[PDB]
């Protein structure tokens, strides 16, 4: 059921974001990564938190990208994997960062959503590498 | 025939010459080195007590012997002639060979949080012993598992005994004790020895008030014997000596009674209540113990939780038990709502005739 | 001083309480305070722990009738 909803919601989630940007998908998003979470499905919120990502980027959002990144980290009781790949998603995002002043902003956002948290370590430790050779 | 005739007579032959070779064989007193005096004089102590200067035979690799190991003396000349693993008490080894059932997690109800602290001190510790060396922290070595009787205490010890591999030492505290002069400490020492020499070990003491209850300052020679004993175990947690590897469980229902040495942080460090179900845990429960009782009509579970207000984990199997009771005087070949409605309702006027329960250990 | 604590405990808050409490007590609460950081799998220990292992640990409070004073 949660497979079958996420699948489908992510893909007209993604078109309205496209066409418009209206937002209104990052809290449909969010309603259906709350469910999820509850239910403990993990490769439901994984995609989620993903997606939000994505689109957040794909769109020209420097600041709103980095609130609902740490709205997601900080919400109540997610799950470690599906912030993992969240995170691992956003260095992978942040390597391709012109734009001193923003790929830093987004460094440290990442650095204080993953400061003491063990199933993050290895991409905070690449993300503080790349922030020593910026 | 005189083929097999003869082979079973052969067979039978080496039996009975083996039996005479044990026959012309005699035993060797076992006791313990103390030091080594000139190469050919040892001070060995028998476990009878008294104490010589003894020889030794000469393929015994003296490094091999070395202050406080067993050695078996003759028993004429009181040489030694071979050295000795640490003896294991017959005790201490039904202790550790004692059957838990085979118990699981899935038949204890309303505990969930006591389940998961109980586990992060056992398990996880001697599983991944150093993510708490990351955090810091040395991890926690003893829990006692207080509540009320019949709440699942002993239960949930029979669950971890048979769900975890580490080594595991069954012991009631009223089991150890013994009336000979130091029996009992010397009890607990041979425990907790075999608990560091198989080093992952778990030493669950069951109503270990009956042990551990706190220290008379006007007792009688049986209180004093019994508080040196306690005063053993309390050296063997937290003594001179570190422990590593050994966690202790402790199962209680009188807490109130523990020393407070034992209470110790440092002895007893997590105390969880396993206390008597709530509404979620009663339901739990009952749905457990009726699961397998052959049901033939639609059972109010959340009525018969309502009336079991009060009620413990043995008072609901006891429910479902006097449920059963019912149909089989009723002469029906399963039970009913009327059935459960009735037993919870007997076990409510049989539970009139207890006293305090809620018992806290400080 | 062996732990790795996050810049925001602020000891200060939990030793100047009124409770009677050995230095057992006190590595009781530190260690249940890193036991809550493992739990939730980090490897720094926040105020959060602090509190809940406190909170778990220093379980005293009882009685003390206000008529009395
Ligand atoms: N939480 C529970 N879930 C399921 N069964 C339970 C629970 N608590 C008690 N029981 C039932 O109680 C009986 C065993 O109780 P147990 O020996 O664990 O009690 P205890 O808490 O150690 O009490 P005591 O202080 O009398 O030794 C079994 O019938 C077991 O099914
Ligand atoms: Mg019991």
């Amino acid at each position: 059921d949660y497979s079958a909803t996420v699948d489908q919601r992510l893909p007209e989630c993604a078109k309205l974001a496209k066409e418009g940007r209206l937002q209104e998908v990052i809290e449909t998003l969010l309603s259906l990564e709350k469910q999820t979470r509850t239910a403990s499905d993990m490769v439901s919120t994984s995609r989620i938190l993903v997606a939000v990502v994505k689109m957040c980027y794909e769109a020209k959002e420097w600041d709103l990208l980095n609130e609902n990144i740490m709205l997601l980290s900080k919400r109540r009781s997610q799950l470690k994997q599906a912030v993992a790949k969240m995170v691992q998603q956003c260095c992978t995002y942040v390597e391709e960062i012109t734009d001193l002043p923003i790929k830093l902003r987004l460094i440290d956002t990442l650095r204080m959503v993953t400061e003491g948290k063990i199933y993050v370590e290895i991409e905070r430790a690449r993300l503080t590498k790349t922030l020593a050779t910026i | 025939e005189l083929r097999e005739q003869l082979k079973e007579l052969t067979k039978q032959y080496e039996k009975s010459e083996n039996d005479l070779k044990a026959l012309q064989s005699v035993g060797q007193i076992v006791g313990e080195v103390l030091k080594q005096l000139t190469e050919e004089k040892f001070i060995v102590k028998a476990t009878n007590g008294p104490r010589y200067v003894v020889g030794c035979r000469r393929q015994l690799d003296k490094s091999k012997l070395k202050p406080g190991t067993r050695v078996a003396l003759d028993m004429t000349t009181l040489t030694i002639m071979r050295y000795l693993p640490r003896e294991v008490d017959p005790l201490v080894y039904n202790m550790s060979h004692e059957d838990p059932g085979n118990v699981s997690y899935s038949e204890i109800g309303g505990l969930s949080e006591q389940i998961r602290e109980l586990r992060e001190v056992i398990e996880l510790p001697l599983t991944n012993p150093e993510l708490f060396q990351r955090v810091g922290i040395i991890p926690p070595k003893g829990c006692l598992l207080y509540g009320p009787p019949g709440t699942g205490k002993t239960l949930l010890a029979r669950a971890v005994a048979s769900q975890l591999d580490c080594n595991f030492l069954k012991v009631v505290s009223s089991s150890i004790v013994d009336k000979y002069i130091g029996e009992s400490a010397r009890l607990i020492r041979e425990m907790f020895n075999y608990a560091r020499d198989h080093q992952p070990c778990i030493i669950f003491m069951d109503e270990i008030d009956a042990i551990g209850g706190r220290r008379f300052s006007e007792g009688t020679s049986a209180d004093r014997e019994i508080q040196r004993t306690l005063m053993e175990l309390l050296n063997q947690m937290d003594g001179f000596d570190t422990l590593h590897r050994v966690k202790m469980i402790m199962a209680t229902n009188r807490p109130d009674t523990l020393d407070p040495a034992l209470l110790r942080p440092g002895r007893l460090d997590r105390k969880i209540h396993i206390d008597l179900p709530n509404e979620q845990a009663r339901l739990d429960i009952l749905k457990i113990h009726a699961g397998p009782i052959t049901k033939h009509g639609e059972i109010d579970y959340e009525a018969i939780v309502k009336l079991s207000d009060g009620f413990n984990g043995a008072d609901l199997r006891n429910v479902c038990t006097e449920a059963g009771m019912f149909a089989i005087r009723a002469d029906h070949d399963f039970v009913v709502q009327e059935d459960f409605m009735k037993a919870v309702r007997k076990v409510a006027d049989s539970k009139k005739l207890e006293s305090k329960l809620d018992y806290k250990p400080v | 001083s062996k732990m790795n604590l996050s810049e925001e405990v602020d000891l200060e808050d939990y030793v100047a309480r009124p409770d009677k409490i050995s230095g057992a007590d006190i590595n009781s609460i530190c260690q249940e305070s890193g036991m809550l950081a493992v739990r939730e799998n980090r490897y720094i220990v926040l105020a959060k722990d602090f509190e809940k292992a406190y909170k778990t640990v220093i379980k005293k409070d009882e009685q003390e009738h206000e008529f009395y004073k």
